[PDB]
Order: C-alpha cells, then sequence, then structure tokens
RNA sequence: AUCGAGAGGG
DNA sequence: ACGTCCCTCTCGA
C-alpha cells in the first residue's frame, strides 16, 4: 500500500481546482462535481490512471450572452509524466477534426519543446501543470476578484473614462490569474477589492 | 618626529659621491 | 627605510566547505595567474612534495590540516624540480630575480636567505588554515594597534626622498657645480603649502598640510 | 588624547644580536620535527629565529628596557596561548604610559 | 536618594543574580538550547532581557 | 589580583579639547562630543602677542 | 578592556553602566557609553543621506 | 496552520519538521573511507543478515536525530534510493550503540570520494529545500466568538528563514489560503501582480 | 589518517589495491617505491569538528596574567589554584562550558555536567 | 574673477 | 549606477 497515497491526494486536489477554474472561466460545472471527495474519486477513478479523468464541460447560458463565441473546450490529460510531440499530435487532432474552440492540456511532470500549440488558428491552447494546480492561487487572502470584460464591455470603459488602450493599468499574459482565465492581449479585467478607504475600490487592468 | 627626522633619518638618504650633510 | 614598495602578496585557499577543490595558490609581484604554493616552494629550493609539509606544519599531528594540503600537492605535482618550477613562472631564469628581489623583501632580497623566505611562506599558509578550521578568529582590520600613523617626520621623509628623487636624475643630465637647487626647496614648499602632499603636480592624499587654528588657545 | 605619544623609529640590529646571544636558533638550521615547542621570534614582522623556554627570555628583556639598555618605545609581547613573540622597533606606534 | 534610591540599589543587585544564575549554569551546558538560536546566542538574548528589564 | 600594571589617572583618556568639560562623568556621551568641538568655536585670549 | 578578566562575559564589563548620571560613571562605564552614541552620531551625520536619496 | 485544530501545538510540530529542510550534512558527525573486502570490529554483528571492497562509513549523532528527530531506517532509505540499485547500502538500528551506514560501489579510489560530498550536501532528508530553518510561536489573533462578539483565540504559525512558497503552498495541513512571505517579489510571481 | 611518504623521495603516497592478494599498498608516483598499509583508514572528513577545542595549552599556561584563576578543585592533586578558559575553537555555536587548567598538575578537565570532557 | 583642495554652521 | 537639502568663512595656479 506504500505511501503512493500521498501522491494519490496531490492530483485529486489538483483535479478539483483544475475543474474549479472551468466554472469561473465560463463553463458548466456544479459545486458537488468539484466537491466530489477522493473516496468517491478513487471508487469511480481507480490504480490512479489519468486518461480516464479527461472531461469536456461547455458554456453556461449566462456566459453565452456577453461571450457568445466562447465555444467547445476539450481537456485531455496525459499519463506519462514527460510528453513529446508524438502524443501532442494525438491531442491536437481531438480539437482539430472536431473543430472546437479552446483546450487546456494538463501535464503532470514535464514537457519539452517538441512548440506546436500555436498552429491551429483559430484556437490557442492553455497548458497547465499539476505541481502548481494542486493549490489554487485564487482562494488566497490577497488575490482580488479579476472579472473578464467582453469586447463591448471594453469599448465601454474606453469611452466612458476617455482612454486610449495605452492609458489603462496592465496585467501580463503570464499573470497567475490571467492564465487562470487565459487572458489574451486586448482582453481587460475588473479587479474588484475591499479597500480600507473606499471600502470597495474597483481597479482595471488590460493584458498583453 | 621632526628632530629624529632632521638629525638622523635625513642623512640616510645619500645613496660625485655624497657624504655627511649639514643644515643651517 | 628606503622606499614605498606597493607590491603586496596574495595567498588564498580556493574552494569552500564541501568543495574538495581546496587548492592553495598565491599571487606574487609581477606575475599574473596565481602560483600553486607548491610550485613556488620548488623555485625556492624545497623540492620533495612532503619535504615542504614540515615548513607548513609545526606539529606533524594536525591530520585535518594536512588533509587539505593534499590537492595543492597534486595541483603542483606536474612540476617536480627547481628548474621546472620557475619556467612555469614565464633566459626565462628571470623568475629567480623576481623571487629574490620584489618578494617577501622585508627579510632581505639577497639571494642566500632562501630558507627564511620559505619558513615564512609556510608561516603564512599556516595562519591561513587555523581560520579555515575555526581554531582562529580572523583578524580585526579595525584593530588599532595594527594601525600606524606617520607624523611630520615620515611625511617629510616620503616627500624629501621622492623629491631628491628626480634631483639625481637631473644631475645625470649635467653631462650630455651647476645642478638644480630650486626643486628641493620649491618642492618642500609646494606640499607643505598645498596640503596635496606634493607628488610633482599631480593630485594626492590631498588635505594633509592644514593651516593652524587660532580662535582660542585650546583649539 | 593627552598622555598618548608616538613611536619614532629605533634600530633593530642591536637586539636581533642580543637574541643570538640569549637563546635564538636561526631558521636555516631549523626543522620542527625535533622541536615543536619551538616558540618564534618577530621583530617588525621578520621571523629571525626560535627559542624554547621564553620565561626568563621575555622577562630578562622586560627589565632590559626598564633599566634603559633597550629603548623604551619599542614594544615587547609574547603570546603564550600561541607561542609567538613579536617585537616592534616600528615607527608609528601609539604608546601610553603605565 | 530617599529609601527610593535605597531600594533601587537592590534591583540593580537582584537582577545580577537573575544573570548570575544563567552564568555558570550556561557553562555547565545545562542551558536549554532554545528552539533555533545557538547556546551562545540564547545566553545573550536571555540576559539582555534580564538587563533591559533591569534598567527599566 | 593578577595585576601587571596600574592606570595613572583614568582622566587621561580624554582629548586635547574635551579635557575641559566640567564632569563629563555625569553627561550623555553625544553631548560631550559637542562641547568638545564647540570650545573650538569660541572667543578668548588666543595668544598674548 | 585591558583592565578585565579574559574570556569574560560579565555585565559589569560588557557595557552595563549601573551608575546613573546623578552619580557618575566610572572610566569603564564612561567609555562604553561613548562607543554606543558614536554609531549614534554616525547614524545622524553619515547615514542621514540614506533617506535623502530615497526621497529624490 | 489549518482551520480546525490550528490551536494544536503538535499539528505544527510536524509541519515544523515536514519542511524545515534536513540533509545528510545535517547529522553526519564524521565520514571515513576504508579498503576492506568486513574487517571493522563492531560492524561484525551488523553485517550478519560482486560489489567493490571500497568502504564508505559515515557516522550520525545521537542528538542530531532528536532536534530534527530523524529515523535511521529512513535516512539511508533515500541514500539507497538516490542511486537506484547502483549502491549496496545498509545501516544499523535506532536502538544501537553507534549509528553508522556502510556503502559499496557495486580504479575507483577518488571515484567513491566522489559521492563523499555528493551524499553530504545534495542529499536532503526530511523537508522542502531553501527553508534552512523554521520556528513555530504563538501570537493572539482576534476572531468572532459565535455569541456574536470578537474574541481572543490564539494559534500557532511556522515562521521560516527561507522562501520557496512555489511548493510550500501545496503542503497539507497548513492554510494555503493564508500563508504569507515578505518577498513581495515572490508573492508577485506566485499569486498575481494585484 | 596520519599517513606518510616514501623513504627514497620523501614524496607523499597515493593508495593502491593488491588486485591478486587482496591487500592495500601505499604507492608512490615519483619513484616506484611501495609499502603495505598500516590501517584501512584512508580518508576521514569529520564534519562536527572537535580537534583543538582546547587547542594550544603548553608550558607556562597558568602564567598569561590575562586569564584569572578559579577556586575549584583538580581531579588528582585538587588545587584550588588553577587557571581556566572557554573553548579556544572559535565557532559560532560551541557552548560556553569552561575547560579549566590546573596551575599545579597541568591537566585539563571540564565542568560540563551533561557529559564529561577528556580534552 | 574661474576651477581645485581644505575647516565649520544648522 | 548614482550616491540628503542650504549656508558662512579661509586659500593655492
Ligand atoms: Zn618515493
Ligand atoms: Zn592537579
Amino acid at each position: 500500500d506504500q505511501e503512493n497515497e500521498r501522491n494519490i491526494s496531490r492530483l485529486w486536489r489538483a483535479f478539483r481546482t483544475v475543474k474549479e477554474m472551468v466554472k469561473d472561466r465560463g463553463y458548466f460545472i456544479t459545486q458537488e462535481e468539484v466537491e466530489l471527495p477522493l473516496e468517491d474519486f478513487k471508487a469511480k477513478y481507480c490504480r490512479p490512471q489519468r486518461k480516464m479523468m479527461s472531461f469536456q464541460a461547455n458554456p453556461t447560458e449566462e456566459s453565452i450572452s456577453k461571450f457568445p463565441d466562447m465555444g467547445s473546450l476539450w481537456v485531455e490529460f496525459c499519463d506519462e509524466p514527460s510528453v513529446g510531440v508524438k502524443t501532442m499530435k494525438t491531442f491536437v487532432i481531438h480539437i482539430q477534426e472536431k473543430n472546437f474552440q479552446t483546450g487546456i492540456f494538463v501535464y503532470q511532470n514535464n514537457i519539452t519543446p517538441s512548440k506546436l500549440v500555436p498552429s491551429i488558428p483559430p484556437a490557442t491552447i492553455e497548458t497547465f501543470n499539476e505541481a502548481a494546480l494542486v493549490v489554487n492561487i485564487t482562494h488566497h487572502e490577497l488575490v482580488p476578484k479579476h472579472i473578464r470584460l467582453s469586447s463591448d464591455e471594453k469599448r465601454e470603459l474606453l469611452k466612458r473614462y476617455r482612454l486610449k488602450e495605452s492609458q489603462l493599468p496592465r496585467i501580463q499574459r503570464a499573470d497567475p490569474v490571467a492564465l487562470y482565465l487565459g487572458l489574451k492581449r486586448g482582453e481587460v479585467v475588473k479587479i474588484i477589492r475591499k479597500s480600507e478607504t473606499s471600502g470597495r475600490y474597483a481597479s482595471y487592468r488590460i493584458c498583453m | 618626529s621632526f628632530n629624529q627626522f632632521v638629525d638622523y633619518t635625513l642623512q640616510d638618504i645619500i645613496c660625485i659621491s655624497f657624504g655627511k650633510i649639514y643644515v643651517t | 627605510k628606503g622606499s614605498r614598495f606597493i607590491s603586496t602578496l596574495q595567498v588564498k585557499l580556493y574552494g569552500r566547505e564541501g568543495s574538495s577543490a581546496r587548492t592553495i595558490k598565491a599571487t606574487l609581484p609581477y606575475i599574473k595567474q596565481d602560483i600553486p604554493i607548491v610550485i613556488i616552494f620548488r623555485a625556492l629550493g624545497i623540492i620533495p612534495d612532503g619535504e615542504i609539509l614540515e615548513h607548513i606544519c609545526y606539529d606533524v599531528n594536525d591530520w585535518q590540516m594536512l588533509e587539505m594540503l593534499k590537492p595543492c600537492v597534486e595541483d603542483g605535482f606536474v612540476i617536480q624540480d627547481r628548474e621546472t618550477a620557475l619556467d612555469f613562472i614565464g633566459r626565462i631564469q628571470y623568475a629567480k630575480d623576481i623571487l629574490q628581489k620584489e618578494f617577501l623583501p622585508h627579510i632581505t632580497q639577497l639571494e642566500g636567505f632562501e630558507s627564511r623566505k620559505a619558513f615564512f611562506l609556510g608561516y603564512m599558509i599556516n595562519r591561513l588554515l587555523l581560520c579555515a578550521l575555526d581554531r582562529k578568529d580572523q583578524d580585526d582590520r579595525d584593530h588599532f594597534g595594527k594601525k600606524r600613523l606617520d607624523l611630520a617626520g615620515p611625511l617629510l621623509a616620503q616627500l624629501f626622498k621622492t623629491l631628491f628623487k628626480k634631483l639625481t636624475k637631473d644631475i645625470f643630465r649635467y653631462m650630455q657645480l651647476a645642478i638644480n637647487a630650486k626643486t628641493i626647496t620649491s618642492g618642500l614648499k609646494y606640499a607643505l603649502a598645498t596640503g596635496n602632499w606634493g607628488e610633482q603636480k599631480k593630485a594626492s592624499r590631498a588635505g594633509v598640510s592644514q593651516v593652524l587654528n587660532r580662535y582660542t588657545y585650546s583649539s | 588624547s593627552l598622555m598618548s605619544c608616538i613611536s619614532v623609529g629605533t634600530d633593530p640590529m642591536p637586539i636581533i644580536t642580543f637574541l643570538s646571544e640569549w637563546g635564538m636558533e636561526p631558521l636555516e638550521d631549523y626543522v620542527p620535527h625535533q622541536s615543536p615547542d619551538a616558540t618564534r621570534v618577530f621583530v617588525n614582522g621578520v621571523w629571525h629565529g626560535v627559542h624554547r623556554n621564553p620565561a626568563r627570555l621575555m622577562e630578562t628583556l622586560r627589565t632590559l628596557r626598564r633599566k634603559g639598555d633597550i629603548n623604551p618605545e619599542v614594544s615587547m609581547i609574547r603570546d603564550i596561548r600561541e607561542k609567538e613573540l613579536k617585537i616592534f622597533t616600528d615607527a608609528g606606534r601609539v604608546y601610553r604610559p603605565l | 536618594d530617599g529609601p527610593t534610591m535605597r531600594e533601587i540599589t537592590e534591583t540593580i543587585a537582584e537582577a545580577k543574580k537573575k544573570v548570575l544564575d544563567v552564568t555558570k549554569e550556561a557553562q555547565a551546558n545545562l542551558l536549554t538550547a532554545k528552539h533555533g538560536m545557538t547556546l551562545r546566542e540564547s545566553f545573550e538574548d536571555n540576559v539582555v532581557r534580564f538587563l533591559n528589564e533591569a534598567r527599566d | 589580583t593578577t595585576f601587571t600594571h596600574c592606570e595613572i589617572h583614568p582622566s587621561m583618556i580624554l582629548g586635547v579639547a574635551a579635557s575641559i568639560i566640567p564632569f563629563p562623568d555625569h553627561n550623555q556621551s553625544p553631548r560631550n562630543t559637542y562641547q568638545s568641538a564647540m570650545g573650538k568655536q569660541a572667543m578668548g585670549v588666543f595668544l598674548t602677542n | 578592556l585591558p583592565h578585565f578578566s579574559k574570556d569574560d562575559y560579565s555585565p559589569e564589563s560588557k557595557g552595563f553602566v549601573e551608575n546613573s548620571y546623578l552619580r557618575g560613571l566610572t572610566p569603564q562605564e564612561f567609555f562604553f557609553h561613548a562607543m554606543g552614541g558614536r554609531e549614534g552620531l554616525i547614524d545622524t551625520a553619515v547615514k542621514t543621506a540614506e533617506p535623502g536619496y530615497i526621497q529624490r | 496552520l489549518e482551520p480546525g485544530h490550528a490551536a494544536d501545538q503538535e499539528q505544527a510540530k510536524l509541519i515544523r519538521s515536514a519542511i524545515e529542510h534536513t540533509t545528510l550534512k545535517s547529522v553526519t558527525i564524521a565520514s571515513e573511507i576504508y579498503y576492506d573486502p568486513t574487517v571493522i570490529p563492531e560492524d561484525e554483528e551488523i553485517i550478519q543478515l560482486q560489489q567493490s571492497p571500497w568502504l564508505l562509513r559515515l557516522e550520525l549523532d545521537r542528538a542530531a536525530m532528536n532536534d530534527k528527530d530523524l529515523t535511521m531506517g529512513q535516512v539511508g532509505e533515500r541514500i539507497k534510493q538516490t542511486f537506484k540499485n547502483d549502491l549496496f547500502v545498509i545501516w544499523s538500528e535506532d536502538n544501537d550503540e553507534k549509528l553508522i551506514i556502510r556503502c559499496r560501489v557495486v580504479e575507483e579510489d577518488h571515484m567513491l570520494k566522489k559521492i563523499e560530498n555528493t551524499m553530504l550536501e545534495n542529499i536532503t532528508l526530511r523537508g522542502v529545500e531553501n527553508i534552512e530553518r523554521v520556528v513555530m510561536m504563538k501570537y493572539d489573533r482576534k476572531v468572532p466568538s459565535p455569541t456574536g462578539e470578537y474574541v481572543k483565540e490564539p494559534e500557532w504559525v511556522l515562521e521560516t528563514d527561507g522562501v520557496n512558497l512555489s511548493e510550500v503552498m501545496t503542503v497539507p495541513g497548513i492554510d494555503p489560503t493564508r500563508i504569507y512571505t515578505n518577498s513581495f517579489i515572490d508573492i508577485m510571481e506566485v499569486l498575481g501582480i494585484e | 589518517t596520519t599517513f606518510r611518504f616514501c623513504r627514497d623521495c620523501n614524496n607523499m603516497l597515493y593508495p593502491r589495491e593488491d588486485k591478486e592478494n587482496n591487500r592495500l599498498l601505499f604507492e608512490c608516483r615519483t619513484c616506484s617505491y611501495v609499502e603495505e598499509a598500516g590501517s584501512p583508514l584512508v580518508y576521514r572528513h569529520e564534519l562536527i569538528t572537535n580537534i583543538g577545542e582546547t587547542a594550544g595549552v603548553v608550558q607556562d599556561i597558568g602564567s598569561d596574567p590575562t586569564l584569572p584563576r578559579s577556586d575549584r578543585e583538580c581531579p588528582k592533586c585538587h588545587s584550588r589554584e588553577n587557571v581556566f578558559f572557554q573553548s579556544q575553537q572559535r565557532r559560532k555555536d560551541t557552548s560556553m562550558v569552561l575547560f579549566f587548567v590546573c596551575l599545579s598538575c597541568s591537566h585539563i578537565f571540564t565542568s560540563d555536567q551533561k557529559n564529561k570532557r577528556t580534552q
């Protein structure tokens, strides 16, 4: 029975938070679904093998109003800790032949260059890791609620506050959270936070 | 410092051949 | 007692705790790289790689001390005799001059003393190690007894010597009494009169001849 | 401060001989593998030789200046705990009276 | 200098005891190497708490 | 009582100027460092010629 | 202090000035006061330009 | 700590010693080398229950395995595992007279002196690295007593002397949602500009 | 290790193994001298240093006015006349126990009560 | 006047 | 890479 069970915990937590991010990003997940403990996880998923836990959630009916082009997102996992282009061509075609919108591929230990992610216009694919997915950064005391702004919720800040894109504070594409919502360049955000003064300041950041 | 300079350690610096030296 | 000599002597234990590369080398007047404590011992004359270990160690029972003097021996194993040694300092004999002369010269730079130049060099690599093996507190560079201070005397000394300086090579020009007399005077004048302790007219520990205070006796 | 003075410069020879004449083995005829309790001599940063029992060496000296045969500015100091003996005819030393 | 300075003279005394104890006690190794700091450093940082609170 | 020597009067550690402070053994150490180079900015009989 | 035991960690010579200003330090106590304020005097004339830079 | 029993001195006591970074160099009190194809007098009983005759016998310290309180059957277990089956190793027991490990290479005079040091500094035992030292202490923290008011219920917290949150985030039984590090520059990389 | 050098070269000696008889020899690489090891203890690291924790304490050691004297007792002659001093191994950790030294019989002995030091 | 060095005043 | 703000004197090419 060894102490693989400590490696058994450190991917179910990751799972829950990996799935957590899909609800916030604008997909269909229930809190029960993410709350599924390891006891029910192992029972339904064991022995721990990852190609079994691949999911495909889709857009909500609220997300399709302001984001009506955010289509089908496929998420397949890998069993081999290291991954090469061979396996990556097997995963890219899943979204390639079915013509889906986005894809988040989790690797649990390492991937080298063999560099093909950005060659499916129109679909850029996020690539996370179980080492940093295990504990969610967004639940932190000091991580404010960033909220995605639309293409019409953007051109509405840029007129009201009399800006040119330049003039807006900034978040970077690799920002822990931007990745956690996969922010593209020209996407904005409404970082809302408690303040000791206003009581509820409402900054804004764009993303490059 | 000056005395011990003048008296001795000044002479030491004589190395057409220079010898004992006097200052007024 | 005759110069200033700015040639200072470096001797450093490479490799920190947990490195087994702890080679001891030295950097010496007019020689770029650093020379294995061993090589320099041979060009001295102390030749057997072990013959030397009694110059370093004043009790051949400091086993832990000796265990570090190990790499250096192999570091400078590649050279074995005296000749071989100072060609690695490069007809090329010139190295014997440089050791004899601009090196550990507060001893004498007559050749014949080749055994207190070594029995010293050891005494240095000795004291270095006591600190490596925390049987010593590294010295106190802010320790006053170790500081000297020149007063007027020495201060004229440097000026008068460095003055009479190009007096005698100006008299070497009275051939190719009627020598120069002003330069010793107007020299001494200058510095005691600028505070920029002379040095021809390039400035230099400026602010050393200060005019006396007179607002009260005490001051 | 007030009672501080400063060293002038004395000569070293007439004491590096007063050592040869009271217990000093020069080092060209020194190897420690017969004498480890060899205590060491130092005059102004020069290791001239070696002596065995410093007891009446550093104490025949310390009453040598006391009467005046050696100059009173030069400083004499032996370090029992490390078996070393440094003497300074230096010029620059800041002696106090005691 | 009333009995006040007469009693301020003992706190300057009793607080040498509160550091006279930890004296040969620390040089009998009995000094509890506190969580982290050395034995040496525990002796300072526990005596200065006995001198500062002494002065105060 | 391992005493090699004895100090002449402690008061001689004082400096050329500060030597003139009335009871510095009752004053805060930074003040004494001022009276020190303050009697150097004074008025008085600097010589007699 | 060349007036004190070697390898010694006392307070009466690691800097604890028991006497008061009213009373009057001894040359020991007096000396250590000195060392302390100097760095104090160094803090004010020397390192006063640390935050003058920060400000520009 | 974690929400529930963070008033539990002991619960930290293992998060203390579950990251406080211990290595071989930590306990080894001496590391000797020997030519012996089992000479050593007192090792005879130990050897009871193809290689190379080059010995490597590093000895640990009684108090060393108490402050960090390591296990003799685990300290060598990672040495055993670090070099796969390329090193014939077996230790003693925790109730022994003197704790010692013996390893064989399975010319190699200095080639084993190779894993002289390699074992010492680059072989970590019980903890996550960079956190060179740790210390848990109590500090009061106000929180609401159900009755409605705020109260004075303290708790423990493990203060570090190094910073790699990148994965002291994910340890179990802390409060990842609360952990704090002065390195506002690491906090920037881990948790977001904002 | 306390090892030695050749007798022909006075150069140090790098170990080697009797690949037929199973024995250890102390080679030489200057000359071709050899000899068979005394003990099998080739290398030692010793990380927790303890050599010289009383380093330097020879002839006139109750002399250095510096160090006062104790009124304690010696484990043989029992002289309340005896000097003292802290560990002269200057590390940041080593404890403040004091290795006394007797003026009268010149033999070391701690007051360390947890253990009991020999040197 | 200009540059260079020097002691004090907060 | 620059290295707190201002102010009063005094002196050598
Ligand atoms: Zn040989
Ligand atoms: Zn005795």
